[PDB]
DNA sequence: AGCAAGGTGATGCTTTAGATTTTTT
DNA sequence: TGAAAAATCTAAAGCATCACCTTGCT
């Protein structure tokens, strides 16, 4: 007790010293000061009663540059539920019990959202307890929960406790819930003393941000070659740091050759960086120099990258062995998730955000892809196999490397991530690294219980995964999903403007598209552009033109001409339904309780009957002998499950660990009882949306896209200004109006993340707001109209691809946009897209709620019907090329793979062809960067497919040529595998890989020192001298090739198990048939399947298609076309065969 | 009610088994000339049009005509529960969800009573014109079967001939191509191992041959088939079981598509 | 140190594949009396009882009772070498882990000596109580093998329904309902086919006939085949191995206790 | 021109038959001496060889020495359409990709024609040698299909020995280890049901199981197999048919190397 | 002398946890 | 080289499906 006390109270004055040290002084005077929030931390203070007390820390900085730290305290508190005509008892017990651990106690009428019949206003009388420190919270929450568990399972005064809300929620995340305390806001904090609170307020006046000091770090190591850098046995060479845009750079002189003087980097005129350089005799200087310079600098933001896991923990190991600490110079610790992070300054690392914001291809998450994608230039390459050889030779070039990383990590943090996660934190109520660190699931939560808050309701607990429950029929349940709408290529091959192609149409449709034709644009104007009908003037002129073209398209059903490649896709498909169709997680509901309520009148327009479609897997047995085999296992003890206690009672074991056995033993049960041992139902629910529910997840949602919508507005106007300002040149303003702009955009961004991750939260597996009914809804919404759009171009063109998001899709004649003319004097011109339209008509006609209800009044319980639909699309432009290529699989575990090419020639998209960094060969993603700039070559088809099948061609005669013309290095660069060993070789045992095969090489190459750690790389080749061993066994090494002869001539004695060969060069005993056949098959998936689908023979003669081919183009894409008995024979009527 | 007597039960089973691997979907229809099928596959390539007559039987009532929605997906196994010559009785009531089955052994001891459920499906009806016939090929049961799957190893297409030579059956694809071709016989008198053929003129013709891979489940049905095309005319395979009944398979043709012209 | 040599090998095969696939671990008991070997499934609802006398071996060495721990997989696997009428040994040690199995070809020039590991093997013993049977069957094996594949795609459980007039074997699922009724067979002069009944009172019993299908395996081993039970009573499917041994599966009734959801 | 008339042709499709699951595609070469087939399987490691001389044959008309490289994969399926006593007619043609058959069944009514696509192949030629071995076994084919597939589920590799008392077989596993002794019967009248042995040296070799597992699909083909090896040499099995000629492989031995040391 | 049919060998489509294909050098 | 951090992969385990000639015998 009181040691614990203690240690918190020196921990608190430490991290109250280490606070002081950087600047961040404690407000100890009575005064209103202004401030910009930076962080907060969870803290310890000390108050009149000199008692333990939890309190917040918020540290502020200020616009001159000085800057200061308040600390609030504040009791967190939970909430509990007693059974009616007993609460005031429980809470005097549970105040007379808690003897000086509850601080104050109440009853709080709270509004249930789960409550049956809680719309006429209905409320539940919830009990608030309150508690002096989080430890007290934590200690009072462990010893409740038992009691509360037992009552929850089975349905002293704990009996009475019956449930229990509000435990997860941090104490930090509490704060900024109740005080509405965002970081990147301006305020006023008002300190009187230590007896009245201290009082923060907002200042929406002041909107323009200030500039913290952010230093930027990186290092470069000694590396043991082919093994990772460790950190017992190296040391930092050089480290590399920009503050404010200002360089430093320490260099090793123990290790370095000569020295380097100041010298700037500039990669881009927008980036400059000037770089001093201080030259440290040892390591321990080096440390030093780091440590006392950032000490003067004092800096409140630290950022890295991939520091947390790397650039951190080095350097603590490297300070700790050389004697001086690297927690009590600087203030960084590991905590307890492994994060390096400080209590006086915010660490970030840009691969959080590169993961989970940059929205880029998985494999281009390193810095150097990141940095060319997003700065716009490549950083200098250099292998770390070669950099230890730099630190003799010449360090120029490992100077250039160090001062390059540093440079692109700081401008990656102050171009993208700074004002992204400092406008992402106005929202989402967590500190500026917490937010960067989780995923979008918590943020989300986070969000949610702001709005939550605000409306007054209570917060429902995380979703608890329920082990093995039970079916309707009585089956146990060991999987339960819905079925979620998948990628497919309904075509493969290449569609380009300019080539024609084949389309079949059926004039029904145009019936369907020419009488609705008026109806169209009067839609399309009346509500997507804002614009009444009567203020135009060639109304009848574009109708008379849309009945020309759809006239001189009627005649021709079937046509040759050439395609107009679409993208619709839905604008955000999932909010956008989400908000029409009004899904809440607790709008769903069953006839148990939605009958209970006061609005089940007859007549009434409130339900909403929507259909999902249910995925389950289960055992074949009932509940007899699920039931049964449960009483066979209460005969008997559990075996202990681990040595270090006796056999387990029926109260001693977890749930996990008896649900897995349980499932283990009707597994085995029913292997042998029933034919099938899994059986999956996939059947067709159909669930009710309460549509006048509490509405703060509508409502949330709606005021986010609208809310995104203005600040995309705001941000379009003030780039306007900013072209403006860049034409006029001034000082202040064009800075002035870049800040607003920068914190435009990056407010849209935010908000669209927080859109884009809605859905997502719900169906996230422990989330407080759980809905499985959602996620099967909104998949089969979205399929819905995937489906019926595919129905609607695949009658009048020909669908290429379904995605999940939208439809790429296909004719020369066809009606594109339309110009009108409008008296308007804000919009004299009105563009529309008839392909839009269509579709936005379509879902007018099909998905539109017309019983969608809000409250208008609170009073007399008046609900509003209205009509409401945000469901719309969007067209992608006519772009100029879109590629599909063809995979062996077909179904849900299809990837989207294609390459789409705008108008210009640029790459509009590609999707599917991630290159790996390391596990993949040269010679692919060689062949693949030149395949997909070679598909625009060529007039016609066969002049497209003979002009990209060149690459092939190119590199199989590179590879049929035995390389005879290659230089020897770029033949290793190019064959060669690189692979790693994540851990030790020998815990694996005995089993096969290739990489295992190398790495047992390597050790019996060169000792076992390649071994003793873990993290080994290695690059090999595969040989063909041993025939008839598998793939896996002929993998020899690299470093053979570099080593002496004498050993390189016996180890290749001893692999190839020959001891007659003469000839020992590379393309010698090279194992060509791996690479054709792997060539190939990237051949064969890009350039030769997609040519056998198009009805064109072979472009490369030299690859031979495969058997699957040869039998899918007989049974689906045949020259003839079979007939049907209807077509040639006569149809007696059709008749209903009803029983008897 | 209906009531249906055989003394031998091996041809229901053999017939039963031939409608099983084609047909999902089915309409019994009885009626004062028998009981009949006509029947279209969910593929809606082929046909099929099935007929026993009334004098067939031993024992046969018909009171009026009616029509079950039998469901082949699945239903051939509770007649493949049965013996080879065992007799069966077929027991159709009025209104009753039941169609009784029974069975009995040659020694009068090993009975067997089966119930048939029956639920609501819809069909297309097709009637069936009578007209000039054109291209008949009578062979054995067995060396059509043979020969069917035979060609079904070297494509999916089927290419029939008939000339003043004889008949010619032909497949192509990827692995190739074969022809077969078959004279008419000459010197011999036995009549279930004797073709012969019916012409009026030389028809070049192509089929599906999956199809007809589905149709050659009857060899032990009978020992004589006959095949029938015509030009632009759908093939109808049929099968004569002995002097009890007759059995019409049809398959839609296949032509060249003239997209040019 | 366990010595026996058999004149026929058949029946050793015909026992263990019987034995194959039903249970993979079993306890093997040895004594001077002969082979015993009780045991259950994985599910813990099929037992079985395999006795083999002393009296039916050809030459018989015993030392005193052993314990023996063998997964029936290993020697299931093994015997496929075994041939149609060899003559059969099997060989253990005093205080090893292995076991020799010897054949000998009828012509003295095929010898095969196999010899496998072992693992150590704990078994809760459960001995069989003696009483007095109300309805006890003798069937042939083969017509029995053919009710259980006929019922096994029909549904999922059977009815048995004993009584003086004879046996039902009912069943009911998503295909319908059907009995199969089988009577006194009296007027026969040989035995091997005869089907006989003896009762004490009608019976109605319920099986889950995925056991019995295991159990129907043993159908080359015995031409006969008695099933025993009563009410509340776990059927008994005994085989007779020749006139020296026998082997009895005892079967849970399954009672399907529904409380109505 | 190449033309060739079979009236046993069951044996090619016994070939076929045995090497469908060893080779994907080989090579055949024509001589004055007949049809050779000395080919590498795929993995590298034994020597196959068919031996279809010109007086086995029973027409044979060739005009030059050439070669061609046929695919097993579509003729070994192609000849599936045989059944056991019908007649084969083969042509290759001198400059065409088509090889042509025709098929004539016993009844003097029935002929079918096949064409064939061929493919360019480069193999290289391993040198054949004669060397004398020590050990030679003459056994029934039977017994060798029978103790090859019985030692198949042992393990992965086999050991011969042959000594003064026999022959004796061994393999080892994780199921266990066995042994198998052959003795010499000399009181026998049929040649092809009797063993023989001549010996110059004991012989130890060891070598792979499931290969040999793979080369016993040639049982059918002849009733009798040789075996001769001795030490340091590929063990060679062949079928010899009293009529037609012999089928040969020479199978490597394992590489034998002490990993530790 | 081939049928009932199925059964173990092959083959093709889910699936679900953690290593690996991912970061840092 | 440690890592769950974190959500996308992906490869071993999973399970459904095809296939014909081999144990009794018509
Ligand atoms: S849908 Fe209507 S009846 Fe159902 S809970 Fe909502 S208001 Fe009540």
């Amino acid at each position: 007790s009181s040691v614990s006390a203690l240690k918190r109270l020196e921990r608190s004055q430490w991290t109250d010293k280490m606070d002081l040290r950087f600047g961040f002084e404690r407000l100890k005077e009575p005064g209103e000061k202004t401030g910009w929030l930076i962080n907060m931390h969870p803290t310890e203070i000390l108050d009149e009663d000199k008692r333990l007390g939890s309190a917040v820390d918020y540290y502020f900085i200020q616009d001159d540059g000085s800057r200061f730290k308040v600390a609030l305290p504040y009791k967190p508190y939970f909430y509990i539920a007693t059974r009616k005509g007993c609460e005031r008892e429980v809470s005097s017990f549970l105040s007379k019990k808690f003897q000086g651990k509850i601080a104050k106690v109440e009853t709080v009428p709270k509004e249930d959202l789960d409550l049956p019949n809680h719309l006429v206003g209905l409320k539940r009388n919830y009990i608030r307890l309150s508690f002096h420190t989080v430890e007290d919270l934590v200690k009072v929450r462990k010893e409740i929960s038992p009691a509360v568990k037992k009552n929850r399972e089975q349905d002293d005064q704990l009996d009475n406790i019956v449930d229990m809300r509000e435990y997860d929620v941090p104490y930090h995340i509490r704060l900024s819930i109740d005080l509405k305390i965002h970081v990147a806001h301006w305020y006023n904090v008002r300190y009187r003393g230590n007896a009245f609170p201290v009082e923060i307020t907002r200042r929406d006046d002041l909107v323009e941000r200030p500039d913290p000091v952010v230093l930027a770090f990186a290092i470069a190591t000694t590396k043991l070659p082919l093994k990772f850098p460790d950190a017992e046995t190296d040391q930092i060479m050089m480290i590399s740091y920009m503050i404010d845009g200002q360089g430093y750079l320490i260099t090793n002189r123990e290790i370095v050759s000569e020295d380097i003087e100041d010298f700037e980097f500039t990669p881009k005129p927008e980036y400059e960086g000037p770089f001093c350089v201080f030259n440290e005799p040892d390591e321990a200087h080096l440390i030093q120099r780091w440590f006392e310079h950032v000490q003067e600098t004092k800096p409140t933001i630290m950022v890295t990258y991939n520091g947390d896991f790397f650039d951190w923990p080095f350097v603590e190991a490297r300070a700790a062995v050389h004697g001086l600490s690297m927690q009590q110079e600087i203030g960084f610790q590991k905590d307890s998730q492994g994060e390096y992070k400080a209590p006086q300054c915010i660490h970030m690392d840009c691969l959080r955000w590169v993961k989970r914001d940059s929205y880029l291809p998985v494999g281009s998450h390193n810095l150097k892809a990141a940095a060319k994608a997003k700065l716009g230039y490549d950083p200098v390459e250099l292998d770390p196999e070669d950099m230890c050889r730099m630190a003799t030779e010449q360090p120029q070039t490992l100077a250039t490397y160090s001062v390059s990383d540093a440079v692109a990590t700081y401008y990656l943090y102050m171009k993208y991530v700074h004002p992204f996660i400092f406008a992402l934190c106005t929202i989402i109520p967590m500190e500026p690294d917490e937010v960067l660190r989780k995923g979008s699931g918590t943020l989300c939560e986070a969000l949610l219980m702001v709005q939550a808050f605000h409306a007054n309701i209570i917060f429902p607990n995380k979703q608890e995964q329920e082990f093995n429950k039970l079916t309707d029929d009585g089956h146990v349940l060991d999987s339960e999903t819905y079925v979620g709408g998948h990628v497919e290529a309904l075509e493969s091959g290449v569609f380009r403007s300019d080539i024609p192609c084949r389309f079949r149409m059926n004039p029904a449709a145009f019936d369907f598209l020419l009488q609705r034709v008026e109806k169209t644009l009067r839609h399309a104007l009346e509500e997507e552009e804002k614009v009444p009908v009567e203020q135009v003037t060639n109304f009848e002129e574009v109708c008379d033109e849309i009945k020309s073209k759809l006239a001189s398209l009627k005649d021709v059903p079937s046509r040759i001409e050439c395609p107009l490649i679409y993208h619709l896709d839905v604008g955000a498909m999932y909010p956008n339904i989400i908000l029409t169709n009004r899904l809440q997680p607790s709008a769903m509901v069953d006839e148990a309780t939605c009958a209970a309520c006061d609005f089940n009148k007859p007549g009434a327009n409130c339900q909403r009957k929507m259909a999902w479609q249910w995925r389950g897997e289960f055992m074949p047995a009932s509940r007899s002998e699920y039931h049964r085999i449960q009483h066979q296992l209460e005969s008997e003890k559990f075996p202990p499950l681990f040595p270090e206690g006796p056999a387990r009672a029926f109260h001693e074991l977890s749930r996990e660990e008896q649900a897995k056995y349980e499932k283990r033993r009707l597994a085995d049960y029913c292997r042998k009882a029933y034919k099938k041992i899994h059986i999956t139902k996939v059947e067709e629910r159909l669930t009710t949306i309460c549509q006048r529910e509490n509405s703060f997840y509508v409502d949330t949602v709606r005021a986010f896209r609208d809310r995104r919508y203005e600040f995309k507005g705001l941000h379009k106007v003030w780039k306007k200004k900013l072209s403006a300002a860049v034409e006029v040149g001034d000082a202040a303003e064009v800075k002035r109006c870049k800040n607003m702009e920068v914190l435009y955009d990056s407010l849209q961004l935010a908000h669209k993340c927080i859109l884009n991750s809605f859905y997502g939260y719900v169906m996230r597996k422990g989330a407080r707001w759980y809905s499985m009914e959602m996620a099967g809804i909104v998949c089969f919404t979205g399929a819905n109209i995937i489906t019926q759009a595919r129905e609607l171009i695949e009658q009048i063109g020909r669908p290429l691809e379904l995605d999940t998001d939208g439809i790429w899709c296909v004719p020369n004649s066809f009606p594109e946009n339309f110009v009108f003319k409008t008296t308007n004097v804000k919009k004299p011109k009105v563009t529309i897209s008839y392909p839009g339209a269509m579709l936005n008509i379509m879902v007018k006609e099909g998905f539109t709620n017309d019983q969608y209800q809000e409250l208008a009044e609170p009073s007399s319980l008046t609900y509003v019907t209205r009509s409401e639909n945000s469901i719309f699309f969007e067209v992608d432009g006519p772009y100029l090329a879109m590629i599909l290529p063809a995979s062996k699989e077909e179904g849900k575990k299809l990837k989207k793979r294609y390459a789409v090419f705008n108008e210009d020639g640029s790459l509009a998209e590609l999707k599917g062809f991630e290159v790996k960094r390391r596990g993949e060969l040269q010679l692919i993603k060689i062949f693949q960067s030149s395949v997909f700039e070679a598909f625009l070559k060529g007039s016609t088809l066969e002049e497209v497919y003979g002009s990209v099948a060149k690459v092939a061609d190119y590199w199989l005669d590179v590879l049929y040529s035995k390389a005879a013309n290659m230089p020897d290095s770029e033949l290793f660069e190019l064959i060669s595998e690189n692979r790693s060993m994540s851990r030790k070789l020998e815990d694996y045992g005995e089993q096969k890989s290739t990489s295992i095969s190398t790495a047992k090489r390597l050790a019996e190459f060169l000792g076992d020192q390649m071994v003793k750690d873990a993290g080994l790389s290695c690059r090999y080749i595969i040989s063909r001298k041993p025939e008839g061993s598998p793939v896996t066994e002929r993998a020899i090494p690299l470093a053979i090739f570099q080593a002496e002869p004498t050993v390189r001539k016996h180890f290749l004695r001893k692999w190839l198990k020959s001891s007659s060969l003469q000839d020992f060069d590379i393309r010698a005993i090279l194992d060509w048939d791996y690479y054709i056949e792997r060539l190939g098959s990237a051949i064969q998936k890009i350039i030769t399947i997609p040519a056998a689908l198009q009805q064109v023979k072979n472009p490369v003669p030299r690859v031979k298609h495969p058997d699957w081919l040869h039998k899918k183009l007989l049974e689906k894409n045949d020259v003839y076309k079979q007939k049907k008995i209807s077509e040639l024979f006569t149809l007696e009527g059709r008749r209903q065969v009803t029983m008897a | 009610m209906f009531e249906a007597r055989l003394v031998q039960g091996s041809i229901l089973k053999k017939v039963l088994e031939a409608l099983k691997d084609l047909i999902n979907e089915a309409c019994w229809d009885i009626s004062s000339s028998g009981v009949n099928l006509q029947s279209m596959d969910s593929s809606h390539v082929s046909l099929v049009q099935l007929t026993l007559r009334s004098e067939g039987f031993d024992t046969y009532r018909c009171d009026r005509n009616l029509a079950m929605g039998v469901n082949l997906t699945s239903m051939s196994k509770i007649l493949k529960c049965a013996g080879n010559e065992d007799i069966i009785t077929l027991r159709a009531e009025d209104n009753a969800d039941t169609l009784a089955l029974v069975f009995e052994a040659p020694n009068q001891e090993k009975v067997s009573d089966y119930e048939m459920k029956l639920m609501d499906l819809d069909v297309e009806q097709l009637g069936i014109p009578e007209q000039e016939y054109s291209c008949v090929v009578k062979m054995p049961s067995g060396e059509f079967a043979r020969i069917c799957r035979d060609l079904s190893h070297i494509g999916d297409a089927v290419v029939i001939s008939c000339a003043k030579d004889g008949v010619k059956f032909s497949a192509s694809g990827e692995l190739g191509n074969g022809n077969i071709k078959l004279s008419q016989t000459s010197n011999v008198d036995k009549e279930e191992e004797a073709v012969t053929i019916e012409m009026n003129e030389p028809v070049q013709l192509t089929f599906a041959l999956r199809y007809l891979n589905f149709f050659t489940k009857a060899t032990p049905l009978s020992s004589t088939v006959t095949l029938s095309m015509s030009a632009d005319v759908p093939l109808v395979v049929e099968y004569k079981i002995a002097d009890m009944g007759h059995l019409k398979y049809y398959l839609a043709p296949k032509i060249e598509d003239e997209e040019g012209s």
